[PDB]
RNA sequence: GGAGGUCAACAUCAAGAACUGUGGGCCUUUGCCUAUAGAACUUAUAACGAACAUGGUUCUUGCCUUUUACCAGAAC
RNA sequence: AAUUUUUAAGGUAUGUAUUUUUUUU
């Protein structure tokens, strides 16, 4: 067996660029809790946010478009269709809100969740909603008629996070009892449990291309692919503790933002960490407010949005000289257990 | 519409309580601090091991010392008493008066 | 019966979404086996720091794990804000003449 | 001490009905039913004559509010 | 792989087809005609000696449809599928002290730098200037 | 500032851009309505039929003594353009902008009164002709 | 503004004693009732705020 | 077979001034061009109704101890 | 050159027991 792991030096995976910090955007009175791009055109984005507010953002020159009030209590989650021109919010206060893009005005609520809600993810074929929170269940919602037409029970614990695939598992839901599971809909149960994390899983993500799904917890990013389940790779983590956001770039590039802010970006194929970074917080604000609550990539791939605790918005770009003039990562060492 | 003030009552009876209650009320909470919470026992009880284990209450309500005989009138006065050198010398005595029997 | 956030509800749900907020991260950094009484003692030192918070003390404490002092430090800066925030907005809706009702000016003016 | 909150399920598996007992609300009344589909004595005489903190409280716009309605 | 494109066409509709079920069932359940407007033999007997039909007599409009439900709470006993296996100096550092507040104590449980040259420089001139003044 | 200091742009952001009324999604629209403006039609297959036969009528564009270029003019409501629309419609089989309620009689179609300011003014505002034969 | 605030003050107190009963009806109220000074019973508030006011 | 019914079901009724069917031509049937057949009901001081109510959400207001019940304008 | 009318609720608690024909040794 470990003769193959002497093949495992042959290898040598996938080199990649690496990521520096292009422009920082400031203007949120709260924390930036949540962050959604624009599905088609990458021309802006959108910003939850813990004052309640969310703001549109021009992605080309970080200019400000309009914000959107209508929530009283902190903005967790965000998601813009790529179908139709409505965004879905959702809040702490239990509420589930539609937008009309076209309008800007609310238009329908989602009503009957126990308690806050922290995730929404939208079906990519079928006009649905999967919404979930501390209440731990998902209530998938009928888009048009507002019916709360499935409610999946499962998770002991509050559900961190949802996420939507077309075939199935339709629904990918990780909770704070470090349990994964994968949802049959039509039958209402559970496919397949993936427990291997040892605590919460505070994130999770999915592959644009590879069909596979990538999960967080303290010390641990673990990949699983779908269907059957399997645990496909792991990924190399010293102690980067508490891992609050993944987001999969379509290059096989894996961020993972921190609690400590420091940002660790991986290859998504080797399981290797190929950087490592720490934002520079702010002028006035505490070793406390540096850190990362959130992230994503545009559809290009090139430039990523991470809010920040620190109340700032920053879109790290990737470098254009890079090569192996030096680039060189941490430089793969695979140490045993 | 008087609810624009904000004082209110609850429904029971007759509130204040007799001035003579509150000094009831306030000293026996004045020692219960000074006394550090401990249960003194009555003199008459049949004996919890005591902080010390002379001071006590007679039939009366006052406090004993038991080895000196004297008579206190609060814990205050006690503390004095057992910070005081006629209850040092009648524990020396008392502890000669052991080292020579058993 | 779920029951909807309202005005008079507000601040209560406020409380608890921060309480459960930050049994979460410290939860998630500790190693391991005891949390229950822990648990309940990490909060408490919270909101005793809130309170330090508002009377503009400093809130030392001796020995206390430096990460969990980050941690409280970063959501009583959370909550300062968003109350600060609140404080502005409710005082120049006062000024212009709006109806900001009856208490919400009684408890604006200690938040002045 | 709220601790555990209120799971769904338990709620969620109440035998009332699929919908609840059939109250009809309010807010659940059919609205927007279709979707949107994407495609010079006097001048000498005298004795004396000729960046964002981040913040709420220490903050510029702060000081400019407690200067003016604090008076 | 991705999970192609026959496949997500499949999945598609048999779940389209399975939530319609369960829209028009729910929509035609609650007490509005209004809302409504959005919307076999089954049974061969044990054996199937006599064999059977089914007909669902209509109910008078006015009586309480759904005669049997009522409102009432049910504890649900735990599913029969069973056993996911789980598959997973310090504590002196991580010791919390006890919280201690100032403000309560409910039920039981009972400054460094010096001035500036600043002022050191203005109280001289003060006094010097004063000195001069009093002479 | 500096804690970025020289690559990067640090932008402070309050007010807006982009007036709050704005799409933000912009509505996608294919068809190209001139309904607001005028009333016109703008599909051949929907161009009146006419009776007389239109590519005999271009035949006549060449004889220069042929044709006759007549312009109607007059004081208001003397019924100029009411009269322009006898001729039209005594030239014309079908045409679609004909409620019942125009032909029966009651309501005077107004074939020439294009525009809708036109319309809803009552009146003529710009002049508009049309070109069809009709015999002696 | 000043005249225009005296108009909705006195307007405004007004309305304070109605709500305090229960009622807006100017039948039950005449003018009697807020303008008769104490010493015959009434509130005795002085208007300033009848006038009539330049446009 | 006709005249009817305070009978019923089903289909349809706010859109490039705005409908379908057909034959041919380019594309290789969607779509484009061309010839042709048939278009009941509703529309231009715009509409199934020569009539006119209520509710919901979000804004801006009015009464102002708070919710219901409410003031009155807008958008959906 | 013209307003506009009123009903509920936040106040007098709440809780427990009480009229019964003698279940076979
Ligand atoms: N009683 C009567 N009224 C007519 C007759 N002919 C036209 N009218 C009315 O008089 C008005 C004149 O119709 P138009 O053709 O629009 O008037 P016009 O000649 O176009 O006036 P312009 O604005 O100058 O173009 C219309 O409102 C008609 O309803 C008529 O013979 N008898
Ligand atoms: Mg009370
Ligand atoms: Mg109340
Ligand atoms: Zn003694």
């Amino acid at each position: 067996i470990v003769n193959r792991y002497e093949k495992l030096l042959s290898q040598r995976p996938e080199w990649h660029a690496p990521w520096k910090l292009s422009r920082v955007i400031n203007g949120h009175l709260g924390w930036v809790r949540c962050v959604a791009i624009d599905p088609v055109d990458n021309e802006w984005f959108i910003t939850g946010s813990n004052d309640t507010t969310m703001k549109v953002w021009d992605l080309a020159t970080g200019k400000l478009k309009t914000t959107l009030a209508g929530h009283v209590m902190t903005v967790r989650d965000v998601a813009v269709s790529d179908r139709h021109p409505y965004l879905f919010s959702v809040s702490e206060d239990k509420t589930v809100k539609c937008w009309d893009l076209e309008k800007n005005q609310i238009i329908r609520d989602y009503y009957g969740h126990l308690s806050g809600v922290r995730t929404v993810s939208i079906h990519p074929t079928l006009d649905l909603i999967a919404t979930a929170g501390r209440d731990s269940v998902i209530k998938l919602w009928d888009m048009r008629t507002r019916i709360p037409v499935i409610t999946l029970v499962g998770h002991k614990g509050p559900i961190n996070q949802v996420q939507c695939t077309p075939v199935d598992p339709q629904v990918v839901s990780s909770s704070t009892d470090a349990t994964v599971r994968l949802w049959d809909v039509v039958a209402g149960k559970t496919m397949k449990v993936l427990t291997h994390h040892k605590r919460s899983v505070r994130a999770t993500a999915l592959h644009p291309k590879e069909f596979s799904v990538a999960s967080a917890c303290t010390d641990d990013i673990r990949s699983w692919g779908l269907a059957e389940g399997s645990l496909l790779t792991n990924f190399e983590s010293e102690k980067t503790g508490i891992i609050n956001t993944l987001s999969i770039n379509q290059d096989d590039v894996l961020f993972a933002g921190g609690d400590n802010g420091v940002l660790s970006f991986y290859d998504y194929k080797s399981g290797h960490k190929y950087q490592s970074l720490a934002t520079r917080e702010m002028v006035g604000s505490l070793e406390g407010e540096r850190s990362v609550l959130c992230s994503t990539f545009d559809k290009t791939g090139l430039r990523l949005i991470t809010g920040e605790a620190d109340k700032s918005i920053k879109i790290w770009k990737q470098d254009e000289t890079a090569t192996k003039e030096s680039e060189p990562g941490l430089a793969w060492n695979p140490n045993l257990s | 519409m008087n609810y624009l003030e904000g004082v209110g009552s609850k429904k029971g009876g007759g509130g204040i309580a007799s001035e003579s209650q509150f000094n009831l009320q306030r000293r026996k909470e004045v020692e219960s601090l000074l006394s550090k919470g401990e249960n003194v026992p009555y003199t008459f009880q049949d004996e919890q091991v005591r902080s010390n284990p002379y001071i006590y209450k007679n039939h009366s309500g006052k406090l004993v010392c038991k080895l000196c005989n004297t008579m206190h009138m609060s814990w205050s006065s006690v503390e004095r008493h057992l910070g005081g050198k006629k209850h040092g010398l009648n524990v020396l005595r008392r502890g000669i008066s052991i080292e020579k029997s058993s | 019966i779920v029951k909807t956030t309202t005005k008079q509800r507000l601040d209560a749900y406020y409380d608890l979404e921060l309480r459960n907020s930050v049994m979460d991260d410290i939860l998630e950094m500790m190693p391991e086996s005891i949390r229950q009484k822990k648990a309940r003692t990490i909060l408490q030192h919270l909101s005793e720091a809130w309170r330090c918070w508002k009377a503009n003390i400093p809130w030392d404490v001796p020995g206390m794990p430096a990460p969990i002092k980050k941690i409280i430090e970063r959501y009583i800066k959370s909550k300062a804000d968003a109350w600060v925030s609140a404080a502005h907005y409710n005082r120049e809706r006062i000024k212009r003449g709006a109806h900001v009702e009856k208490t919400m000016v009684k408890k604006n003016l200690g938040r002045l | 001490t709220s601790h555990r909150p209120q799971l769904e399920a338990r709620s969620g598996a109440k035998a009332a009905a699929y919908t609840p007992t059939g109250i009809e609300h309010a807010r659940l009344l059919p609205g927007h039913t279709t979707l949107k589909y994407r495609k010079r004595s006097w001048r000498k005489g005298t004795a004396f004559g000729r960046g964002y903190i981040n913040d709420m409280t220490k903050s510029e716009y702060h000081q400019e509010f407690l200067h003016k309605h604090v008076r | 792989p991705l999970p192609t494109k026959a496949e997500i066409q499949e999945c598609t509709a048999r779940t389209k087809s399975y939530i319609q079920r369960l829209v028009n069932a729910k929509l035609a359940n609650s007490n509005n005609r209004a809302s409504s407007r959005y919307v076999a033999p089954a049974n061969l007997l044990l054996n199937n000696s006599h064999h059977i039909e089914v007909v669902s007599k209509q109910m008078d409009p006015l009586l309480p449809r759904f005669v049997g439900k009522k409102a009432r709470k049910v504890v649900a006993p735990t599913e029969n599928d069973e056993v996911v296996p789980v598959l997973h100096a310090d504590p002196n550092e991580w010791k919390i002290p006890a919280a201690v507040s100032n403000w309560k104590n409910p039920n039981g449980y009972t400054e460094n730098n010096t001035i500036n040259d600043g002022f050191m420089k203005l109280s001289e001139a003060l006094e010097n200037a004063d000195k001069k003044a009093r002479q | 500032e500096h804690p970025y200091g020289k690559e990067v742009e640090v932008l402070m952001e309050t007010k807006n851009t982009q007036s709050p009324q704005t799409p933000l999604v912009e509505p996608v629209t294919e068809r190209t309505k001139l309904q607001e403006h005028t009333i016109f039609t703008q599909l051949k297959k929907n161009i009146p039929k006419t009776r007389y036969n239109r590519d005999y009528m271009l035949s006549m564009a060449n004889i220069p003594e042929r044709i006759i270029n007549v312009g109607v003019i007059g004081p208001l409501h003397s019924g100029k353009t009411s009269l322009m629309d006898l001729l039209v419609i005594d030239s014309h089989k079908r045409i679609p902008d004909m409620s019942k309620n125009v032909e029966l009689g009651w309501k005077p179609l107004r074939y020439l009164d294009n525009l809708k300011q036109e319309i809803d003014r009552g009146l003529s505002i710009k002049l508009n002709g049309s070109t069809l034969l009709c015999t002696d | 503004p000043l005249l225009d605030i005296l108009v909705k003050g006195e307007t405004r107190i007004q309305n304070r004693v109605k709500l305090g009963l229960n009622s807006k009806m100017p039948t039950r109220f005449p003018p009697a009732v807020f303008y008769t000074p104490k010493e015959l019973g009434g509130l005795g508030m002085i208007s300033a705020s009848h006038i009539l006011i330049p446009a």
